[PDB]
């Protein structure tokens, strides 16, 4: 089918997204569609906060938006594999210099989402995209569906200290703060990012596979074992700097401005002590 | 996907 005059939509490639070809350009491209009459569209408003991310490194590009018969549609540009995906594809084992030139990376791509007034809320491997061609060693970062505004836009006033806040992104990569309810913050998005370093270390983290009756029960095990679980005993066997990083994140204050650049270095000195070069050759890349 | 990986 036709969109937006110059699309072709393809094939769906997850859940939706399809594989499209802007005609005009002669580009592959990914489609979002949304039903007009879905009882909670959120496309328009993942769109909104992707056009003010635009000019950004590691943001893909929105080429097109608008309604098409029965659905809401946003053209974007075509990423490759997550970071979920390559683990799986890698065995479940990352090397020391793939976690730390992907940590180096994705501290940038957190850090410029929070310059432009948001918080992601939803920090996993699964929404870490590698590039496609030229744009192949750049880790991207999408799905905005629960992302908000932290402060106003004109006088940087940050968001009240609230508490009693339901469980918004991910159980597994969840903060401890997330898990007590209260508002999350950048120091959640951050400390997120800590427990996927610790996870792509691992293989898995110790609160996963947690059996529970519900869904509820279930949430409440994993937020019990997080909270009995010392930072030291989680990174026991690693490079110190991932439990200096998650100390770090566990100490900000909720409207504290992060130190993104302490916690860049911190990995970089542990780069160059190992005598890795900032060559962009991921583990993935050595796949025969 | 297990729910614990699952956005909510
Ligand atoms: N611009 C893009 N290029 C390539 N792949 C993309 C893409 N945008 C999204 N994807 C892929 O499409 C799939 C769905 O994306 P989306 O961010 O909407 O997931 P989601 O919000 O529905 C959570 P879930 O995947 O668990 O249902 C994901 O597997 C993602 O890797
Ligand atoms: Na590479």
């Amino acid at each position: 089918l036709r969109v937006g005059n110059r699309y072709r939509l393809g094939r769906k490639i997850g859940s939706d997204i399809y594989l499209g070809t802007d005609i005009a350009a002669g580009e592959e491209v990914a489609i979002k569609l949304e039903c007009v009459k879905t009882k909670h569209p959120q496309l328009h408003i993942e769109s909104k906060i992707y056009k003010m991310m635009q000019g950004g490194v590691g943001i893909p590009t929105i080429r097109w938006c608008g309604a098409e018969g029965d659905y809401n549609v946003m053209v974007m540009e075509l990423l490759g594999p997550s970071l979920e995906d390559l683990f799986n594809f890698c065995s479940r084992k990352f090397s020391l210099k793939t976690v730390l030139l992907l940590a180096d990376q994705m501290i940038s791509r957190i850090e410029y989402i929070h310059s432009k007034n948001f918080i992601h809320r939803d920090v996993k491997p699964d929404n870490f995209l590698m590039g496609l061609g030229k744009k192949g060693n750049l880790v991207y970062i999408i799905d905005f569906g629960l992302a908000k505004k932290y402060r106003d836009a004109r006088t940087h006033q940050h968001i009240p200290y609230r508490e009693n806040k339901n469980l918004t992104g991910t159980a597994r990569y969840a903060s401890i703060n997330t898990h007590l309810g209260i508002e999350q913050s950048r120091r959640d998005d951050l400390e997120s990012l800590g427990y996927v370093l610790m996870y792509f270390n691992l293989g898995s983290l110790p609160w996963q596979g947690l059996k529970a009756a519900t869904k509820r029960q279930k949430y409440e095990r994993i937020s019990e074992k997080k909270m009995s679980t010392p930072i030291e005993v989680l990174c026991k066997g690693y490079p110190s700097e991932f439990a200096t990083y998650l100390n770090f994140c566990r100490s900000l204050r909720f409207d504290d401005k992060p130190d993104y650049s302490y916690l860049r270095q911190l990995f970089r000195n542990l780069f160059h002590r190992q005598g890795f070069s900032y060559d962009y050759v991921f583990d993935w890349n050595m796949l025969k | 996907r297990t729910p614990s990986s699952a956005s909510t």
